[PDB]
């Protein structure tokens, strides 16, 4: 279960 | 014919498999891929 | 607690994929325990008017 919008948030670290 | 049935559980399963295939949990850490590629964004509502 | 049909947001909020607004970023979030407790507080407040 995942969404592409949360990918940017978790990715920007 | 390549057939995709309206049954929601099946569409969810192929959706999860495609999401794993395009962006895997293993190299999302190492290769640090950009999430702005058109394909990965299109994956969000492709089989909903 | 039931949830709406997932196809509502797919054809309306994520209608355009090359744009990003305030609604689209938080349509993909999930609640924690305390946030569910706050939702329960809201419903309890609604069910007792005044």
């Amino acid at each position: 279960l995942l969404s592409v919008f949360a990918l940017q948030e978790i990715m920007q670290k | 014919k390549i057939v995709v049935t309206d049954d929601a559980k099946k569409r969810y399963k192929i959706r999860l498999q495609r999401f794993r295939t395009h962006v895997p949990k293993i190299k999302v850490l190492k290769k640090l891929i950009d999430p702005n590629r058109m394909t990965v964004r299109n994956l969000e509502n492709q089989f909903v | 607690y039931i949830a709406p049909n997932p196809r509502i947001s797919s054809i309306t909020l994520t209608q355009r994929i090359t744009t990003t607004g305030p609604f689209a970023i938080l349509t993909g979030s999930t609640p924690t325990a305390q946030q569910l407790n706050d939702v329960r507080k809201i419903y309890l407040a609604l069910m007792f008017p005044g």
